[PDB]
């Protein structure tokens, strides 16, 4: 049954800046926030572990109206998001989709954090219960 | 999607590759298109 | 016992089993009996019946 | 007439993680378009069956908003005086850990908007 | 009578070069005479 909570949902679309790897090799694809409990007597006897991985820590990226943006702003009412690029791709087609440069410029700066991965049958699956964590102490139900 | 001259860059992972809108068609919008349509021009 | 509200339902398959995921009930787990749901608050409830 | 008054807290680092992407600097905006372009690729059938055209297919979404909301915490003569300013700014520094305290009300309550809405997008397993 | 003679000018122009077509095919305002006006307002919030 657990293999099919994963398995069953297809993937969206990719991009390079979500480094979200195992400790030196294998990429994560999964979730799964559960209870605390259900989190217990699960991978008590069920299943295996390869944990702290490396994610970033820095949040993710930045959207500035800056002056490509921004003359066409207020001007127009118009907004792209990274006009530069496709501002300039498509100044250089007119002289000679698959616009390939969606986000990949940098790869920013991972560290390493306490991080539960499972092998859930192919996938490398994150997983991790959080009551403690975040919604401890306070009058806002779990959801 | 909806502008076109946008999606020449991709940006991001065309990914899952599932039957696309015999899903929830939850999308707000979303155009099943054969090989051509002259709206695409 | 609703002629109108089965009526009303839609039969697109894709968002049927969305609203089975997050529907409001009309009752309340906030009243000593099944008082029939106050217009003011939400459930999000799951309810396949 | 003792101490120990003190308890700490923060809360990141898989607070980017289930998030999963992020566009910060919303400015003032009232519609924010994506619209995807896919393409089914068709297999030549063989025989006297119709013709299968290249099909295309292309839509769009919308935004929601859904914004969220903060506390309000500042008594009286705070911000006045009667200079004691060890102590009378260490009320302000407490104070400041209260802001630092509602900052954690926006990495908290991050994941939160995650579970409202990673639940609407969800039927249940056995349907 | 001033004089019978003229000195005309020639025409002017302006096509969608710099950024003015990403802003046509990807936005939907075009500002003519954008360039001089998109570096002014990156050069006004500093004064």
């Amino acid at each position: 049954w657990l293999v099919d909570l994963t398995t069953a949902t297809q993937p969206s679309v990719a991009v390079p800046r979500l480094t979200h790897a195992d400790t030196r090799g294998r990429p994560v694809d999964g979730v799964l926030v559960t209870t605390a409990a259900i989190k217990q007597r699960l991978l008590q006897s069920f299943l295996k572990v390869e944990d702290t991985e490396a994610d970033v820590p820095v949040t993710y990226g930045e959207m500035v109206l800056n002056g490509a943006n921004l003359v066409t702003a207020l001007v127009m009412g118009k907004a792209v998001r990274s006009l530069d690029d496709v501002g300039r791709h498509l100044l250089d087609m007119q002289e000679e989709n698959r616009e390939t440069l969606d986000e990949l410029e940098s790869a920013p700066q991972t560290t390493r954090v306490r991080a539960d991965l499972v092998a859930i049958g192919d996938r490398l699956v994150f997983l991790e219960a959080l009551e403690k964590r975040i919604y401890a102490a306070t009058n806002v139900p779990y959801p | 999607g909806y502008r076109y001259a946008a999606a020449m860059v991709p940006t991001g992972s065309i990914l899952s590759t599932i039957e696309v809108a015999s899903h929830r068609r939850l999308f707000d919008f979303f155009a099943a298109v054969r090989s051509d349509e002259n709206s695409l021009y | 016992f609703t002629a109108a509200d089965i009526t009303a339902k839609h039969r697109c398959l894709e968002r049927l089993i969305v609203e089975t995921g997050s529907a409001v009930s009309t009752a309340t787990a906030a009243s000593d009996v099944q008082f029939k749901r106050p217009p003011g608050c939400r459930e999000l409830v799951e309810d396949p019946c | 007439c003792n101490t120990l008054s003190l308890v700490r807290f923060l809360e990141l680092g898989l607070s980017v993680a289930c998030v999963c992407t992020k566009f910060p600097e919303l400015a003032y905006m009232n519609e924010g378009r994506v619209q995807f372009e896919v393409h089914q690729p068709l297999i030549a059938r063989d025989g006297p069956h119709p013709v299968e055209q290249p099909v295309h297919n292309y839509m769009t979404k919308v935004i929601d908003r859904r914004a969220l909301n903060a506390a309000f915490s500042l008594a009286t003569e705070a911000i006045a005086l009667l200079i004691s300013l060890h102590r009378q700014l260490r009320a302000i520094q407490q104070l400041a850990r209260n802001v630092q305290a509602v900052l954690g009300a926006f990495e908290r309550g991050t994941a939160d908007q995650m579970l409202h809405v990673l639940l609407e997008k969800a039927p249940p397993l056995a349907l």
